[PDB]
């Protein structure tokens, strides 16, 4: 609600844009910069303007910890990250991951986790 | 020698303020290849308050230095002196440094100990 | 040294060098215990001359072939590390080191595995180059990462995923391994798929025409048109 | 004494029973490898340099055939080029498509000589495909991504012979070989964040610059590393405002291409508690500050209090330029006033050995001398700590040579081999007495180092009084040619400091200061420093140092600005300044200029060059950059420092105790940084790092 604009003068947005995004409170980097800096750092031109018409665009580390986590009877778990009804070559490079260590083991490049059984 | 400065065009301040260096890229330790490390570099020192800072608006590295990304490959060191002196610039040269000549042999990895081992080889 | 060169040198310290010269031909000289083993009638050790007829050794001294001499497919002398002797060769060969090198092939141990005609060389072939692919070292790369694509591409070529280029693609395979690592087990793990390429080229032609009209068409490395990768692992192939 | 062959048609001379690979780089020839390094042993397994020779049937390995006279070697043979193609095939078959996530994108070994050599297309395409290796926690600094990895056993063979730490290592046959710890094992060593620039492949890659940023985005700077007694060389990659790496480049005699820990993560520490802007203090709470609020305070405060002689204490610290040293003494001694002190417990005094002289305090015998050693002997010092890198060179002259060692002090666990021969200045004499003058007399280049932790104790006079008469009576460790009493020095500001008399007189040790003046100097306590006394700390970021303060005043770090640093062999040697000091710091001598204005003091420089002309006034050694000078005053120095202390101090029997509590935390960058405050925690005893 209330955070301080440099001089004592508080200022005032509604709760839901201090959000990083609707799916997820808090910030998921080390530099993400919290929402509520950002208003503290340049209200001037948050001016006259609607907060609502701004994107905030759905936070992707918390749709994919929803996903289920796979299970493969081998011992390497390959993947690819493509469709199956597009005609062509999308995805990302396929690459293979060992399931050996107890947990499950994330794709460096969709994230999704495989573990062995 | 001929003092170029005032008929290139460049400004008093550049010939003045400014202390260039001449180098010769040091090999670097990530890779093993030595190709870039032939042309003698010639870069300027950066100003103290005229270099880069964050821009309020995006996070833009922002520059007052004009000269900070102009770099010149020279083929030997005396040419890039007296090029640097020529157009009347400051200059301070590092010397190149190379590896010692160290003889090598692959029989060298499992010589005989006569007295305590010292040492466990793996390879 | 090896155990048995060892064992000979009292003896052929008694009894001299002209009585041990006077076996085998100008420079492969004396005796040699022979492991007659595999599909023989009676698998046997003999000791016997050095640069003796293959004939003369299978027939004379262990029985015979089981289901005669019309009964041979091939015949490997020496250990896993030499390449195969076809059937018409392996009639007037001598068991000497020159006349196996003239046949571009290796003597080795004198081990003599004969390989029946109702048993398949391709199955013998990918359980040699399984077991080089267990036993190397691990320490050089082209050995190492070459009998695995070996064993990868054996598998393949057992089954018949395969395309009629592929096998001249292991040819160069096994070129490229061959000469290139500290050991001789990259240039011992190369040997074999090359005596099978050279020898029994049609016998593989066979078994790949045969899964090529049993299922569908197949791709380079095994793929099918059906195959794709799903959760986890592949589907739509076989998986050899 | 040389062998005369022949490569590509080009003939060259190359001394005898070498390698290969070293007749092709002297003759300029290019040959690929993999698993061949200049400081590291030869193997044969990465198999990429074969090499066509006359009289040889196959291609041999260029690193371990060794040079033959009469020799004619071809490297553009058709079958060469054919071998490189093959090889570099077979390598690329079970590396993993990492090369958008791989840290070594523009700098990877295995993908530049993949075009230059390499085969265009790949014909690997199983349905079983590659294998797959399991990730192996090995600590906090190194990222491990063992997929990516091509078996070269460099960092096996580097963590055997040179890092001393043999917990690295390869377990299996076939694919299935592995390099790590085979229990899940936590790596220590001292210089553990060197085998991440080793690894050719980025299997072994820097933690907290994980994914940060990338080769063609940097800006290289070649600077100095403060914060180590040799003052290494390091290479600072910078994105232009933010510091990213340090990374070593090359010098045979300072570093030989391997550089400290903690020099190295270490820049996470110089962008993370910084001083941007002067504060003054109102009682109990800081308000930062305009500059002419912040030097008019400083001018009202001093002609508040008046200190009119011997009352204005000026103590440096562990990381500072030798130009602010002489701004800072400069500015003090046109006050009238030598209370002109280093950081130090036992600061206070002249350090028990003459500024006269530079051979006293400076390791004497170069530091490329350390490689011809017969048998050494330490007082006092663990350099496995202190200039890890000279450690590096005790270990190395010890394995390839005949060296004998023991220790005087804490019983310290080094990588080599001590003997042990006491805790006690009676332990000493007894043991200087007993077997070592007969070995240092019998031994040809023996030396003897003396670390400046016992230079800090009280006692200090008393062993340099021993060892002064050791060295004047022992013709074989001073002598015409070479010379062998040494000193270690911990900070790289000390030989600077001790170069230019930074340093108090008798008369001044006795007063109580007024005003203090703290550049740099952290590791000063609470009772240190007077509780009346009006003290002012200029430094680059905020520690012990800034707490204690009425007034700080931020300055630019050694990255930030263009400076001279002197180091224990004696080296003056320049860093370029790599980026801007942040915020509304400023340089250190300027800073000092410009209160010397509001004070009574003009002082007669105020340009970069003036200064170098005055630096060139205090001593002409230090515009002599990355040279080194012999001694003729050898002979003179070591009893003129003999006759000092001779029965002016007693020995006591106190134990000699551990000159740094850890490694890690040590000055005002690294207790800064979150690397280190999470490094020492986890390269503390623990299960996984007990060797057991
Ligand atoms: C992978 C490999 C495995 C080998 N195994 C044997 C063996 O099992 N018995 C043997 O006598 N020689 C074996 N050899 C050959 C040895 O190198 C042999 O001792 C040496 O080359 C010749 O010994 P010799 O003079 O007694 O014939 C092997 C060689 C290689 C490259
Ligand atoms: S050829 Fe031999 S030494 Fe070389 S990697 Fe293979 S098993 Fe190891
Ligand atoms: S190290 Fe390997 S995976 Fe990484 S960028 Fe280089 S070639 Fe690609
Ligand atoms: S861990 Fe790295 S340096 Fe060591 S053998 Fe593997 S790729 Fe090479
Ligand atoms: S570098 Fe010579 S073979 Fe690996
Ligand atoms: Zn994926």
């Amino acid at each position: 609600k209330s955070i301080i604009s440099y001089n004592g003068n508080t200022i005032e947005i509604p709760e839901e844009y201090t959000k990083q995004a609707p799916n997820r409170d808090s910030t998921w980097a080390p530099a993400q910069a919290s929402k509520t800096e950002i208003y503290k750092n340049n209200m001037v031109r948050f001016e006259q303007k609607d907060l609502s018409k701004q994107p905030m665009p759905y936070a992707g580390i918390e749709l994919i910890a929803q996903q289920p986590v796979r299970f493969v009877h081998g011992n390497t778990a390959v993947c690819d990250g493509a469709n199956h009804n597009g005609p062509g070559a999308q995805g990302h490079p396929k690459i293979f991951i060992n399931v050996d260590a107890p947990g499950s083991h994330a794709c460096q490049y969709c994230g999704t986790r495989y573990e062995k059984e | 020698v001929p003092a170029h400065e005032i008929v290139s065009g460049a400004p008093a301040e550049l010939s003045r303020n400014r202390v260039v260096r001449i180098y010769q890229q040091a090999k670097p330790a990530t890779q093993s290849g030595e190709y870039g490390t032939f042309a003698w570099r010639l870069d300027w020192d950066i100003v103290d308050v005229a270099n880069r800072w964050e821009n309020d608006l995006i996070g833009w590295q922002s520059s007052g230095d004009y000269m900070q990304a102009t770099q010149m490959k020279f083929t030997s060191k005396e040419s890039a002196i007296k090029f640097a002196n020529k157009q009347g610039w400051d200059f301070y040269i590092q010397e190149p440094h190379h590896r010692k000549f160290r003889v090598k042999q692959y029989a060298n990895n499992f010589v005989h100990s006569y007295g305590k081992l010292k040492h466990i080889r793996t390879k | 040294t090896n155990v048995e060169t060892v064992a000979v040198a009292p003896t052929i310290l008694r009894r001299g060098g002209d009585w041990f010269a006077s076996f085998g031909r100008e420079r492969n000289s004396g005796t040699k215990l022979f492991c007659i083993s595999g599909n023989v009638n009676e698998p046997c050790t003999v000791e016997e001359e050095m640069s003796i007829p293959l004939r003369e050794l299978l027939e004379k001294h262990c029985g015979g072939i089981k289901g005669g001499w019309d009964n041979l497919l091939g015949v490997i002398p020496g250990g896993c590390s030499v390449p195969i002797l076809p059937k018409n060769i392996c009639e007037d060969v001598l068991m000497d080191f020159d006349a196996l090198k003239d046949v571009q092939s290796g003597l080795g141990t004198a081990a003599v595995i004969v390989i029946n005609k109702q048993q398949d060389v391709i199955r013998a072939i990918q359980r040699f180059a399984a077991f080089y692919k267990h036993e190397s070292c691990g320490q050089c790369t082209p050995c190492r990462e070459g009998t695995t694509w070996l064993l990868k591409a054996m598998d393949r070529f057992r089954t018949g995923q395969a395309k009629e280029r592929e096998i001249d693609m292991l040819y160069e395979l096994t070129k490229d391994i061959e000469g290139h690592t500290i050991c001789a087990l990259g240039d011992a793990a190369a040997w074999p798929i090359q005596g099978l390429i050279r020898n029994f080229r049609p016998e593989m032609e066979t078994r790949m025409k045969k899964f090529h009209d049993e299922v569908g068409a197949v791709s380079v490395g095994g793929w099918m048109k059906d195959a794709r990768v799903e959760k986890g692992k592949v589907v739509g192939a076989p998986l050899p | 004494a040389e062998i005369e062959l022949t490569i590509d048609g080009h003939k060259v001379s190359i001394e005898a029973g070498s390698a290969l690979i070293q007749a092709c780089e002297k003759a300029g020839v290019t040959v690929p490898r993999y698993c061949y390094h200049d400081k590291l042993a030869i193997a044969g397994n990465c198999r990429m340099c074969l090499v066509d020779v006359e009289r040889a049937p196959k291609p041999v390995a260029s690193c371990a055939y060794p040079v033959a006279p009469g020799m004619v070697v071809r490297t553009d043979t058709e079958r060469v080029k054919q071998a490189r193609e093959n090889v570099m095939e077979m390598m690329l078959q079970n590396h993993p498509l990492d090369c958008p996530v791989c840290d070594q994108g523009g700098e990877c070994d295995l993908q530049d000589q993949s075009m230059r050599y390499g085969r265009d297309r790949g014909r690997f395409t199983e349905i079983t495909g590659k294998r797959s290796t399991e990730d192996k926690n090995i600590g906090p600094l190194v990222k491990t991504s063992m997929n990516r990895c091509i078996h070269c056993t460099r960092c096996v063979r580097f963590a055997n012979d040179i890092a001393g730490a043999p917990e690295l290592g390869s377990s299996g046959r076939g694919n299935d070989m592995q390099i790590g710890t085979y229990l899940e094992k936590n790596l220590n060593t001292e210089l553990s964040g060197n085998v991440i620039d080793l690894c050719p492949v980025g299997a072994l890659t820097n933690k907290p610059y994980a994914f940060r940023a990338r080769p063609w985005e940097l800006k290289k700077t070649e600077s100095i590393d403060v914060m180590d007694a040799v003052g290494s060389n390091i290479r600072i990659d910078s994105k232009g405002v933010e510091v990213m790496r340090v990374i070593p480049r090359v010098h045979e005699d300072v570093n030989e291409e391997w550089i400290n820990d903690k020099s190295r993560f270490a820049c996470d520490g110089l962008k993370t508690q910084r001083l941007t802007t002067p504060l003054i203090r109102v009682g109990d709470k800081f308000v930062n500050a305009t500059w002419d609020d912040a030097l008019s305070t400083i001018a009202k405060a001093y002609q508040q209090k008046a200190p009119k002689g011997d009352e204005f204490k000026a103590v440096a610290g562990a990381l500072v330029e030798v130009e602010s040293m002489v701004a800072l003494k400069d500015m003090t001694n046109a006050l009238g006033s030598e209370n002109t002190t280093t950081d130090t417990p036992n600061g206070n005094s002249a350090p028990a050995h003459g500024i006269t002289f530079r051979s006293n305090y400076l390791f004497n015998s170069s530091i490329a001398g350390i490689e011809d050693a017969d048998a050494i002997l330490l007082v006092g010092t663990n350099p496995r700590r202190e200039a890890a890198v000279m450690n590096a060179r005790i270990r190395k002259a010890w394995l390839r040579q005949e060296l004998e060692i023991a220790s005087v002090g804490p019983t310290l666990d080094a990588t080599f081999d001590v003997a042990e021969l006491g805790n006690t200045h009676a332990d000493l004499e007894k043991a200087l007495s007993g077997e070592f003058g007969e070995v240092l007399k019998n031994a040809k280049n023996p030396l003897i180092i003396v670390g400046s932790g016992i230079t800090d104790r009280e006692d200090a006079g008393a062993f340099f009084n021993t060892i002064g008469k050791f060295v004047e009576s022992t013709p074989s460790v001073l002598n015409e040619n070479w010379n062998g009493y040494n000193v270690l020095q911990r900070s790289a500001s000390r030989a600077g400091a001790y170069d230019i008399g930074f340093t108090p007189s008798d008369e001044a040790s006795k007063t109580t200061p007024k005003m203090v003046w703290l550049l740099g100097a952290d590791e000063v306590a609470a009772s240190d420093i007077p509780a009346d006394a009006f003290v002012v700390y200029q430094g680059h970021n905020g520690d012990v140092g800034a707490q204690f303060a009425d007034v700080v005043l931020p300055g630019a770090a050694y990255t930030e600005k263009a400076g001279t640093y002197v180091n224990t062999e004696g080296r003056s040697q320049i860093s370029r300044a790599a980026t801007g000091p942040p915020g509304g710091a400023r340089e250190d001598w300027k800073i000092l200029r410009a209160v010397s204005e509001y004070l009574g003091v003009a002082l007669p420089y105020e340009d970069a060059y003036e200064v170098r002309d005055r630096l060139a006034e205090i001593s002409p050694s230090l515009v002599r950059y990355d040279l080194v000078e012999p001694t003729v005053f050898g002979d003179v120095a070591v009893q003129h420092s003999l006759v000092g202390p001779n029965g002016s101090v007693t020995p006591s029997s106190a134990p000699l105790t551990e000159t740094i509590e850890n490694f890690y935390m040590t000055d005002s960058i690294s207790r800064s940084s979150p690397t280190m405050a999470k490094s020492s925690i986890a390269f503390n005893k623990d299960n996984k790092k007990n060797q057991a």
